[PDB]
């Protein structure tokens, strides 16, 4: 039950496909029942900083005056 | 058609204007011709400068005499202009400068004198030194001697002063200063001036380095190094003399990050 | 069954290797996750939240409050740095050990534009204006308004908008600068010197506090992990 | 195992014709099986006359140097070599070489002292 | 489309000729090189070309690993009144001049180094003497991050630091490296100083030598014996192969022509001389 | 799991081998490349540039720029060879070391065919005609014009087209030869000879000197890599 | 996701196609998420030696005279 | 000095292969070397050795041949070599038709230098039936680890 | 890519089909880009042995008289 | 240029808006708007000097 | 962790207040061996245990540590 992805190359001659085209991608297969036993999949995501720079009662708008 | 034979240019570059008669159909670095920095592969996130003509023009530095114990001399572009007007003032004024060029050797005989000048352009000329003791410890204001530049030697010489040393590079000819053979380096961007035919050889040098856009006060780029392949002879006379003069000519250059005026230790 | 060859690089264990293995609690019903509010996805959100600049750090100051006051007077307008700063987010013992800075060291290489936020601590009715600059490196670092005001800068106001943030936009040779005191790899200058001068009316503190805070911009990033500098385990 | 052995020193005069001894002296009840023997100078990869098992002498200057022992499929050993004609310049350290097998390339450096 | 293992361009057939065109003059001022075809300068047949260069293309030129460096460790016994050794090597190709003549044929270089280890051991005192298997650690300690003090210390708890377990005895440990340059390409040659000297400044306030950019590019190896001090002395020898894999290469610069000295392009004196003897008029 | 079997040749390290290997740096953001003027994807690419031979290696002349120089005189017409050359691009100690004959080294068997040109160095008054030529080994060398003319020449002159090149053809006996001096695979030989004599009119300079350069042709290829015994690594 | 490839066999005999026919493949597997990481795939191209061999300001023609 | 065996590739050495091949004039074969490495306690000495690792190195005709046991020569930058690490599954490389013809002649009539007049009887000799001076290549093969006490 | 042949087996009892009917595969993958790395396929030919048996400048019938 | 029709060589002839001291050096005078003629096969040459000035005509 | 003056084999010098703290004897491309340090003018508290290191290959970083008894 593979599970292919794509790799994020830096375009490197003859490493499959760059700057003369192409993709690359790499096979990957859980093998065991105890899901705290796969690969951390590095595939990892990014929330934006405002919870911790932005947080106010209000909304903060830049080009405007911050104490109105 | 017409007399546009190959023989004759008229390069313009700023508000200069060369117009040689003997030209050797001129060469283009590697094909890739000088350009402005694409949005797309820029790095330094302000608003880079442009001189445009303040700058692009033909500056030409100073000649040097060519007799029969001549061997050779060598220009490092990026700074060998630093004075050189606008493009000279801007040259300091910022952190970072990408520049093109246009290097034009001029030099004419008669027919009846004979040599070959063979102008080698080469991207990252590190010369060596003079020190058997310790490598690459040249003196910068030393290393960089701009309008006037350098010039090869016949054999090397050992810097024996150690109480303090003499720190100059010690470029031998037949190695092309950087202990490589002259004989092979016909392979950077380059055009032999064989006196019976041209009488002058134009480079167009595209900025290339590692980077984007890169320093000019610490860091050079191209260099210029002009060797004579056949040794100059005239008439049963004890020794002849012709004068080689370069202009060069920076073209689609920009630099970025503007501050207080540089002012190097060039004494 | 199967013919398989060992390769070049076999029953060899490396600390950053990701292979998956067996699990030694097979089954074990692990505890549902709850929603604890506020999460973290990666690390150059924290660099985006200002921390406040130990600007002193002589013998006496250092390692105590008073080292992040940076004093201004109502002293006759003057022509000399009330701060430098060598653009080192990671070097410069100023910055070294704010969250940005303290992150840095996790690091060897650092990229984007940072920006420093200034807050005038001091009564409502003292005014002036401070000019905070940036020059880029490779040129003598500016010691007179004469000389810095040339270079990048933001010429603040100290009025009912208590406070400025001058960004310092990236402007580099490489694509990442080292993040150690490298010469090659220099990061700049910074220096508030004062445009006019504190003016106070009477009955005023005549020695207010400046406090400054740093942090990176939605450009900033890092590479290549290392082990911090910072916290030494003798024996 | 062998070793390369040479006169060391070997002078070394003006326009006459020396010979620069190197023999070879090896375990006889041990055998090992040569396969070239060659010279050059020393700071010089260019190698000047060189003797191979099979395609026989090869000269780097036809004329003024010669082997004086080396006669095809034979058994190489004394590489002994002879130039005619002397040249203020000839003068220097040599290295000869014995690709041999199954012994490894020996090599030995001459003072020819003109 | 044209990949390196095509095959040359078939010879054509070509007859007699007195055509006023002009293949065999050139003229080198130009710089540009004739690009004159067999087929030119004399009557050739129909050659069906099979040959292909797809052994010399830049890729395959960079294709088998060279030995950057050799690193001596070793564990002695716990009584040894000298500190135990631990090596540490800086991470640069420039230590020998094999890999480094091919490399320096170019000006710029961007390639994923891929570094092997063929660690080898045995006993160095004449007392016969035990050892059971060792295992070794190659900290990679990256630029900036501190450099191990004694071989005991903190700096080896590795928390950050990509590090490998050798045990000896084993097939030889193999750790691939992407791209770790600040730049856009490793500058095998840099003409310039890191440092400008600035008149309102001392001398040494503001120097440097020429031809070095950063102070720790690629970065360094701490190599260790991981056991503790055995009575039996064992010393050994960790011999690093770089082999750069998906490479790319900038400006055909001459190679090398006289030995090589330090990590700068200078050259010392004797050396100097490179070519052999021959008769300008001897085949 | 999987029952599998380590076949001859397992744990067994190839320094030329190309296997995948772990990554030890995992996630490192790598620097996008910009696109440097100059690129290079075959190295045969380089051997198709021309260099000049240092065709005089006389123990005077040597390593000194008199290498290259191969002076030409106004002699009374003679029948003897003003340069000789083993057509051995990488043994011949005449072309060993240029660009293409320096490439050679790195390889075991080169190919194809090569292209030298002759360029006359000398007043625009001189004239003259160079037999320059090549003849197929195995027949004694050519030593008189009378000899050599037989064999593949370009009866050159010198003129306002200040160079020539004569395209030696591939012509061999096997698909490659050994890039060592072996007899079985022999190059054969190039040599220059006066077809008239360079005639100079009066208050001129009576020695001039013509410089070779070497160059293969989009035919030429070399195969099984090697250590070019140019540089040594003295302990 | 297997990365199948044609390998460029000299037609030998019982290689498993020459000169009685047939062609010569090759499975590949990129095993590693980091592409620095996947086997030097040597399907490498070729250039014109052009951009070093005839770098001019205009173009150059062989039957013609060089010096125009 | 330390011994380090060399030796140069040719079927030619022993009877067996020798005479298979030769019932044939010629031949194209892909050779498939593989290596069965042993070793013993040279010396009557009780000693002990930390399992050793050898070098193969191909050393391509024309290449040069490894001069001491340690030297530069072995730094292999381009020199196909396989390090068996001993007491393990037996190495073995691929090698393609390494031929410069097109195919490997068992048999070569003629001499690889023809004899000329205008020369010396020397100058220009050669032995009948050799071909290349180096066809197939050399076998340097080292043992890695340092000088140990036991032999 | 895998390269699925059939074995030649002698109808042996339980060896998965013979004297009771079927057939014997075995799946080959060629794992090197090198064609001089693959196994030796066994699956070669055999020409007539006439160009050595019978090899004449006209055609020989054995019913015939030889020397015609 | 009206000699021998074998001498050869380049003559820089050059022009420098007012306002800075008149040019005395090669160097000083080649900063401005120059052409660096070439005495060949075509004999003359010809340097515009480009219109600038701050008022639309000058002082004769 | 704050280091003073750092003087690099290529970098040169390094003084962490340019002014009172000099190498009187590191002078670049040499060869670093006696990097004993001069400070101008002491300070009550310039006093301490200080740590003088040398990253050298290869044979690791090493570490001495000097009373500064004023
Ligand atoms: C051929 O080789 C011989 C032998 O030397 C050996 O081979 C050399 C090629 C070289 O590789 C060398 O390293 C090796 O040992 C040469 O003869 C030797 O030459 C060296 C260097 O010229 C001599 O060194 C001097 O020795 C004398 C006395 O022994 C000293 O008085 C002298 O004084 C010092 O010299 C050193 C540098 O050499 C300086 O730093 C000091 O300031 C001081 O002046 C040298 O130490 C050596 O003596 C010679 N050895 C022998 C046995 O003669 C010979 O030169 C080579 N031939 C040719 C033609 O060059
Ligand atoms: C610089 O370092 C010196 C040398 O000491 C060494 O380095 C220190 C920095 C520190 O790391 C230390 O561990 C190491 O040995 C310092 O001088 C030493 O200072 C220590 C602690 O102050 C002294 O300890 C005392 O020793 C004296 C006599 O030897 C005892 O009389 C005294 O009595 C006891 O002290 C302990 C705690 O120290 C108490 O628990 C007991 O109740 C009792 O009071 C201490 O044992 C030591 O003597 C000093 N050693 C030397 C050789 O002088 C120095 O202080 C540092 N310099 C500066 C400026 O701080
Ligand atoms: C290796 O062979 C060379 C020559 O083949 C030997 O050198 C020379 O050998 C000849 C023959 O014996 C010697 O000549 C003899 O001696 C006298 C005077 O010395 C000479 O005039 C006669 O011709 C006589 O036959 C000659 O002396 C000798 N020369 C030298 C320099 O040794 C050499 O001996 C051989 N080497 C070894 C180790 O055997
Ligand atoms: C390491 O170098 C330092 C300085 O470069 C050396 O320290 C000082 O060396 C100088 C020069 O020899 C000494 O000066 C000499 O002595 C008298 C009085 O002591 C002085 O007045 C003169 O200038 C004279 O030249 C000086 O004494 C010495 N100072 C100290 C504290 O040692 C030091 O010697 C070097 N270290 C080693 C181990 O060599």
């Amino acid at each position: 039950g593979a599970q292919v992805s794509s790799q994020k190359v830096g375009a490197h001659e003859n490493s499959n496909r760059a700057y003369g085209g192409s993709t690359i991608n790499y096979t990957t297969i859980n093998y065991y029942r105890d899901s705290a036993s796969n690969a951390a999949s590095k595939q990892d995501f990014s929330q934006d900083p405002s919870k911790f720079t932005e947080p106010i009662k209000d909304v903060l708008i830049k080009t405007a005056p911050m104490l109105n | 058609a017409c007399g546009y034979s190959d023989r004759v240019l008229q390069l313009t570059l700023g508000n200069s204007t060369i117009t040689t008669q003997e030209a050797a159909n001129s060469v283009v670095a590697y094909g890739r011709w000088p350009e402005y920095l694409r949005d797309s592969e820029a790095n330094p996130v302000d608003q880079p400068t442009e001189p445009d003509v303040a700058a692009c023009r033909f500056y030409t530095l100073d000649t040097v005499s060519w007799t029969k114990e001549s061997r050779g001399w060598w220009w490092k572009l990026p700074d060998a202009l630093r004075d050189m007007g606008l493009f000279g003032q801007n040259m300091y004024y910022h952190y970072l400068g990408r520049s093109g060029y246009t290097v034009h050797v001029q030099c004419n005989a008669s027919k009846f004198h004979q040599g070959a000048l063979g102008v080698f352009a080469v991207p990252e000329m590190c010369l060596a030194g003079d020190s058997n003791t310790t490598t690459m410890h040249t003196s910068y204001q030393n290393a960089n001697p701009g309008e006037k530049g350098g010039t090869f030697t016949g054999t090397f010489t050992p810097d024996n002063n150690q109480t303090s040393p003499a720190r100059r590079f010690c470029p031998v000819d037949y190695l092309l200063g950087n202990g490589t053979l002259l004989g092979n380096a016909f392979v950077f961007p380059h055009q032999i001036i064989n006196l019976r035919t041209n009488n002058c050889a134009t480079l167009v040098l595209p900025y290339v380095n590692s980077l984007s856009i890169d320093s000019m006060v610490k860091h050079n780029n191209w260099g210029i190094a002009i060797l004579p392949l056949a040794p100059l002879n005239f008439a049963s006379e004890s020794s002849p003399e012709i004068p080689i003069t370069l202009t060069i000519a920076p073209m689609c250059c920009e630099f970025n990050g503007l501050r207080n005026i540089t002012l190097p230790r060039l004494q | 069954g199967l013919p398989v060859m060992n390769t070049p690089g076999s029953n060899q264990y490396l600390t950053a290797d990701n292979f998956q293995s067996p699990c030694a609690l097979p089954e074990f019903d692990v505890t549902p996750p709850i929603d604890i509010p506020g999460e973290v996805k990666n690390m150059m959100e924290l660099a985006e939240i200002d921390t406040m600049i130990p600007f002193d750090l002589s013998a006496t100051k250092k390692n105590t409050m008073e080292m992040y006051r940076v004093r201004l007077s109502d002293k006759p307008h003057t022509d000399d740095p009330i701060l430098c700063l060598s653009l080192s987010p990671a070097s410069d013992p100023r910055l070294s050990h704010t969250m940005l800075g303290e992150i840095l060291n996790y690091y060897t290489h650092w990229a984007g534009s940072l920006k420093f936020t200034f807050l005038f601590c001091g009564s409502m009715m003292a005014t002036g204006k401070l000019l905070v600059s940036y020059a880029p490196p490779g040129a003598d670092p500016p010691k007179k308004r004469k000389e810095a005001m040339l270079g990048t800068h933001v010429i603040w106001d100290i009025g009912l908008q208590s406070s400025c943030t001058m960004v310092v936009p990236w402007i580099s040779n490489t694509t990442y600068r080292q993040t150690i005191d490298d010469s090659f790899t220099e990061g700049g200058y910074i220096s508030v010197f004062y445009q006019t001068r504190i003016v106070v009316p009477l009955s005023t503190p005549r020695e207010m506090d400046i406090l400054g805070f740093v942090s990176a911009c939605n450009d900033f990033s890092v590479r290549l992990l290392r082990d911090t500098t910072h916290i030494e385990q003798k024996a | 195992d062998v070793v390369v052995q040479a006169p060391t020193q070997v002078p070394g005069f003006l326009g006459d014709s020396v010979t620069l001894p190197c023999y070879l002296q090896v375990p006889n009840m041990e055998v090992t099986h040569v396969s070239q023997l060659t010279w050059a100078r020393h700071g010089e990869s260019g190698s000047m006359a060189v003797f191979h098992q099979t395609q026989g002498p090869s000269y780097s200057e036809s004329k003024r140097l010669e082997f004086v022992a080396a006669r095809l499929g034979a058994e190489l050993r004394n590489a002994s070599l002879r130039m005619f004609g002397l040249r203020v310049e000839d003068e220097g350290n040599y290295t000869c070489l014995f690709v041999t097998f199954p012994q490894g390339s020996r090599s030995v450096d001459i003072w020819l002292r003109v | 489309a044209a990949t390196s293992r095509d095959a040359l361009p078939n010879t054509e057939a070509s007859g007699p000729t007195h055509s006023k065109e002009i293949p065999a003059l050139t003229a080198v001022e130009t710089g540009a090189t004739n690009p004159l075809v067999p087929s030119d300068t004399v009557q050739t047949r129909h050659v069906v070309q099979h040959r292909s260069r797809s052994e010399s293309s830049i890729e395959s030129f960079f294709a088998r690993g060279a030995c950057v460096t050799i690193m001596t460790v070793d564990n002695p016994a716990s009584t040894t009144n000298k500190d135990k050794l631990f090596a540490v090597w800086k991470i640069t190709y420039k230590d020998t001049v094999q890999l480094r003549r091919k490399l320096e044929f170019f000006t710029y270089s961007r390639f994923d180094m891929e570094l092997t280890f063929v660690v080898t051991a045995n006993f160095t005192e004449t007392n016969n003497g035990h050892a059971l298997n060792q295992v070794y650690q190659i900290m990679y300690v990256p630029p900036g991050a501190p450099v191990p003090e004694k071989w005991d210390d903190y700096t080896w708890q590795t928390s950050s630091n990509p590090s490998i377990f050798y045990t000896y005895g084993t097939a030889p440990a193999r750790i691939s490296v992407p791209y770790v340059g600040i730049s856009n390409a490793y500058s095998h040659f840099y003409d310039g100083f890191s440092k400008v000297p600035l008149k309102d400044q001392s001398a040494a306030l503001g120097d440097s030598l020429y031809g070095a950019a950063s102070l720790n590019d690629f970065g360094i190896l701490a190599v260790r014996v991981v056991n503790d001090h055995n009575p039996t002395k064992v010393t050994s020898k960790i011999r690093v192969y770089l082999k750069p894999k998906h490479i790319r290469v900038w400006c055909p610069r001459p190679p090398r022509a006289v030995a090589y000295y330090g990590p700068g392009v200078d050259y010392k004196d004797g050396t100097l001389t490179p070519l052999s003897t021959k008769d300008l008029t001897t085949y």
